[PDB]
């Protein structure tokens, strides 16, 4: 088995830089052409930029031609990358490959060991807590049914966030929904959950979440009107 | 440089039934392209290449064909486990790779009519400066589904974020909830609000509403 | 004026079947979407099949999965339906509504008139 | 077009420069104006038989480009979008262009290499002639590979040396591997059937066999005139050591160019043999006294026959217009030079005086000899390799003539008895029969080419001639002068003897 695998990856502010490295154990990629494929979140896919360790042939793509900077390294059988002057739409993720040279199968397969992959991004948001705002029912309507309790959580970053029920005692009927990224550049998540009508006022809801990098544990209390 | 398509951008097909997605080429490349099964949240992984080829380590039932421009993947028996999405991308040079958009397979299920649920905006929220309502639909099928969020009997666009979460394996049902962002203004603006809902399973729209 | 007719409708006993056949004139309706609907005594427009496009299928509703089929000609202009094993409980009037868009988030502008299925 | 004409004058030299050594002695066998008739009508007859080898050819080829299928166009696509986008990558100045020309002719490629040639369909696809097709396809998208990795630098200009340099390299890969010829028993063979194939070879080797054996005794009879210190047979020992020793056989193709030295010589030694009696005034005596009421009268009808038969071979109007004013002059002025004297000499030389310009003809001669079995010596060898399938098979082929010849150090009798049997034949009745056979469905007589010229208003004259030819040359050539030429061989053998030492020493 080979494997490949790539570091680095972390935020920036827009127009700073960072380093890429695709370290190949196992099999060598002195003489194989690496890529970078990136990919926005939920959007497709797009070459970035390849290099021919053997002779160097490096090609860039249209939008990041003039940008990205990609040298070559041997001895550690790696190949970096440097990345200047970042922008907010290259906000991705970022994949190493592996292409057989020309002519043969080995060139005739196309990127078919994928590395991990990083993740980058480009943002003007400071590392803040986020804010939990219970989400009455409006028990004097939607009566009867199956009411709905839900707990907001916006202005928070970034993305690596978990919404736990009750401190995580509530598991069935969960609905958390991707947090969508807010346009002042913070984030925002809403999570939902379905109580029984005969339960609107017989057990409380202390709605609980969790941060990573400023870890503060705020739970708030869902109840009806 | 070179264009490519991907026609079906969206399918769902019921396990153990046959499927075929479709690939076209602008130019007139002479195979050389691969279609990858990009599970969400790994890392894409070869299946076919040479175009009519198949790669080692992996079940013969993919078999793709070459129709001058236009490349299919075809998959005989559609195992619950090759739910996910499957990009076309050609390879002619070492700089002139390009994707297509991409196709995402889902798992059929009967048409359901969405339970819409709207809250006020927080009282907490009042405190803080900024409130925010938001109302849901959840346990429906398909995606598309148009919420237009009307305030003073008006349309509304622009001030909504949605958001919808991924295909569920206990049920298999979506689950989309749409935000609407606005400052304090809301108490002097409509005190009435409805977001009105268009699904393929409803014929009448629901509009649930609220006082202040 | 481009409106829908819903052809068909009438007394059957158990076990048999019947047609119906949607069909629109003065307008491109191949590219276009059609769905189905019922309404029994009280009940209000429950939902019977879709017609999604030429290349998918018709996401079925609650309890007639697997029985009631939509099929679509695009050259003759018609959303069709071949129903099979009629039981009391389709026993309903049955409507012709026009998808309003192309993403077929369902908006219905032009509605039938009345098929009794029973 | 078919592109003949270069062989039909090639054959048309040899066959003259042999002919034109030995005429006068049938000239005098003949008659003066039984020599002329006979010459000027063979000669009209062999150009028309030349016209109909071109016409079946080219309907041999015709057939084929329509009825072969339409398949494996897709390479010829290839190759001219090739040659389109390099033309407009000279025409291009800035590099946008030329890189999508680049990409353009490289998808071409890699459609072509997935592509059979049309030369080795029922080869293997893993044959070693697949593997090399396969392999120069793949050096060929190196070379466009290099070539668009220079042009992704902004380095135009080495881009266009590029170009060239895979124009070059692709020319000298497909031109010499994609052109090939076509001989004329594989006509045979696409239009009749196997069976007129399988006699057809047979005439065709033993002609050629038998040519060479007249070309070789040619020098023998020729260079003992330089000196007679030694017997013929002495120096036709060593001439046939000379020639077998050069077994091998270098591939040599298109000798149009070389053939223009022999035409200028060949037409000096007619020159040298018709002037070196206009003003030189020997004749004298008897010179007109026949002609023999005896079957010698065809003697010469064959050895004059002979004349006009590589023209047909070499497949394998006005240029039998300067053969004839290459032939009748010299033949009139020699039968005037000496008259009846030379039916004891049957070559021309031999009552020439010793001048200078004798002692530039025979070597004239000499090298045309040399020159005529380098050319001629290819296609015998090339068809009996493909008869068996580097010469450890076809080293001791020299034999057979070397004892062919030896037994008949003859030059007018054994070139009679050829031209009686074998070249009459081959040259004269297959190819029209074969021809009036192909036409014979009303099918086929709707896509041939019409009658050339304004002088006859018809289309079913083509049969008229036709129809009067093939049994004319038989009955006049293998009817009496087979009979006529077998018998003078047999007179001329039996009073040397078998295996006779020389030939009028």
């Amino acid at each position: 088995e080979v494997q490949l695998v790539e570091s680095g990856g972390g935020l920036v502010q827009p127009g700073g830089s960072l380093r890429l490295s695709c370290a190949a154990s196992g099999f060598n990629v002195v003489d194989f052409s690496l890529h970078w494929v990136r990919q926005a979140p939920g959007k497709g896919l797009e070459w970035v930029a390849y290099i021919s360790s053997s002779s160097g042939s490096t090609s860039y793509a249209d939008s990041v031609k003039g940008r990205f900077t990609i040298s070559a390294d041997t001895s550690k059988n790696t190949a970096y990358l440097q990345m200047n002057s970042l922008r907010a739409e290259d906000t991705a993720v970022y994949y190493c490959a592996r292409w057989g040279y020309w002519p043969g199968e080995p060139w005739w397969k196309a990127f078919d060991y994928w590395g991990q992959g990083t993740l980058v991004t480009v943002s003007s948001a400071s590392t803040k807590g986020p804010s939990v705002f219970p989400l009455a029912p409006s028990s004097k309507s939607t009566s009867g049914g199956t009411a709905a309790l839900g707990c907001l959580v916006k202005d928070y970053f970034p993305e690596p966030v978990t919404v736990s029920w009750n401190s995580g005692a509530l598991t069935s009927g969960v609905h958390t929904f991707p947090a969508v990224l807010q346009s002042s550049g913070l984030y925002s998540l809403s999570s939902v959950v379905t109580v029984p009508s005969s339960s609107l006022g017989t057990q409380t809801y202390i709605c609980n979440v969790n941060h990573k990098p400023s870890n503060t544990k705020v739970d708030k209390k869902v109840e009806p009107k | 440089d070179i264009q490519m398509t991907q026609s079906p951008s969206s399918l769902s097909a019921s396990v153990g039934d046959r499927v075929t997605i479709t690939c076209r080429a602008s130019q007139s490349v002479s195979s050389a392209v691969a279609w990858y099964q990009q599970k969400p949240g790994k890392a894409p992984k070869l299946l076919i290449y040479s175009a009519s080829s198949l790669y080692s380590g992996v079940p013969s039932r993919f078999s793709g064909s070459r129709s001058g421009t236009d490349f299919t993947l075809t998959i005989s028996s559609l195992q619950p486990e090759d739910f996910a999405t499957y990009y076309c991308q050609q390879y002619l040079y070492y700089s002139l790779v390009t994707f297509g958009q991409g196709t995402k397979v889902e798992i059929k299920r009967t048409v359901a009519a969405p339970s819409v649920f709207i809250f006020p905006p927080s009282d907490s929220q009042l405190k803080s400066g900024t409130a925010s309502v938001v109302c849901l639909l959840n346990n429906f099928y398909p995606r598309e589904a148009k919420v237009q969020w009307k305030v003073d009997n008006a349309l509304q666009s622009g001030n909504s974020q949605e958001s919808v979460t991924e295909q569920d394996s206990k049920d298999s049902t979506y689950s989309l909830s749409s935000t609407l962002t606005l400052s304090k203004a809301d108490y002097e603006k409509h005190k009435v609000y409805a977001c009105e809902v268009t699904h393929q399973g409803l014929s009448s729209p629901v509009t649930k509403s609220f006082n202040r | 004026q481009v409106q829908l007719q819903e052809s068909g409708g009438g007394l059957v006993q158990p076990g048999g079947s019947l047609r119906l056949s949607c069909a629109a004139s003065g307008r491109t309706i191949s590219r276009y979407a059609m769905s189905w609907f019922r309404q029994a005594p009280g009940k209000e427009r429950e939902f019977v099949a879709v017609a999604r496009r030429s290349g998918d299928g018709a996401f079925y509703a609650d309890s007639v999965q697997g029985r009631f089929t939509v099929s679509r000609d695009d050259a003759k202009n018609t959303v069709y339906l071949q129903m099979n094993s009629l039981k009391p409980e389709d026993t309903a009037v049955y409507y012709c509504a026009i998808d309003s868009d192309t993403f077929y988030s369902g908006s219905y502008d032009y509605w039938g008139q009345g098929t009794q299925v029973t | 077009g078919g592109s003949v004409w270069d062989a039909w004058f090639s054959c048309a030299s040899n066959q003259v420069a042999q002919v034109l050594l030995t005429l006068p002695y049938s000239f005098s066998q003949l008659g003066m104006l039984s020599g002329i008739v006979l010459q000027i009508f063979y000669g009209l007859l062999g150009s028309w038989t030349a016209y109909l080898i071109s016409v079946l050819y080219v309907e041999y080829r015709a057939r084929k480009e329509k009825e072969g299928k339409s398949f494996k166009a897709d390479l010829e696509d290839n190759w001219e979008t090739l040659n389109d986008n390099l033309k407009v990558i000279e025409k291009a100045d800035n590099a946008a262009q030329v890189k999508d020309a680049l990409t353009k002719m490289r998808a071409a490629a890699l459609d072509a290499q997935k592509a059979t040639p049309p030369k080795l369909e029922d080869k293997s696809p893993d044959s070693p002639e697949m593997k090399d097709f396969r392999h120069g396809f793949d050096i060929l998208v190196g070379q466009i590979d290099d070539a668009l990795k220079l042009a992704n630098e902004g380095k135009v200009k080495e881009a266009q040396a590029a170009a060239e340099q895979l124009k070059t390299t692709r020319n000298a890969y497909i031109q010499k591997y994609l052109n090939h010829v076509i001989q004329w028993f594989e006509v045979l063979d696409g239009l009749l059937g196997s069976y007129w194939k399988a006699l057809g070879l047979a005439f065709n080797c033993t002609f050629l066999l038998f040519g060479s054996v007249i070309q070789l005794i040619a020098c023998a009879s020729n260079i003992y005139y330089i000196n007679d210190h030694l017997d013929k047979r002495t120096w036709t020992y060593i001439f046939g050591a000379c020639c077998a020793t050069t077994v091998f056989i270098p591939s040599f193709h298109n000798y149009r160019i070389w053939s223009f030295l022999g035409l200028g010589m060949t037409t000096y030694t007619a020159w040298y043999l018709a002037i070196a009696s206009i003003i030189h005034g020997q004749a004298e005596g008897v010179k007109h006294s026949g002609p023999t009421k005896l079957v010698l009268y065809f003697t010469g009808a064959t050895n004059i026959l002979y004349t006009f038969g590589g023209h047909a071979v070499t497949v394998e109007l006005m240029a039998t217009l300067y053969v004839f004013t290459l032939t009748i002059p010299s033949a009139a002025a020699v039968y005037w030079a000496f008259g009846d004297a030379l039916l004891d000499h049957s070559n021309a030389f031999s009552l020439m005086p010793k001048n200078a310009w004798r002692d530039a003809a025979v070597i004239l001669m000499l090298i045309h000899q040399f020159i005529t079995f380098g050319f001629a010596c290819t296609p015998l060898y090339f068809v009996w390799e493909k008869v068996i399938g580097r010469a450890l098979a076809r080293l001791p082929v020299v034999i057979p003539i070397w004892f062919l010849a030896i037994i008949f150090p003859f030059f007018g009798p054994i070139n009679s008895a050829v031209g009686a049997l074998l070249v009459s034949f081959t040259v004269y009745i297959i190819p029209s029969l074969a021809h009036m056979l192909t036409y014979r469905s009303a099918s086929a007589r709707q896509n041939a080419a019409e009658k050339p010229p304004f002088f006859m208003p018809s289309w079913t004259a083509m049969y008229v001639l036709n129809a009067f030819v093939v049994v004319w040359v038989l009955i006049v050539g293998f009817g009496f002068g087979g009979w006529a030429s077998v018998t003078n061989f047999v007179r001329q053998v039996d009073t040397f003897g078998l295996f006779a030492k020389c030939y009028q020493c």
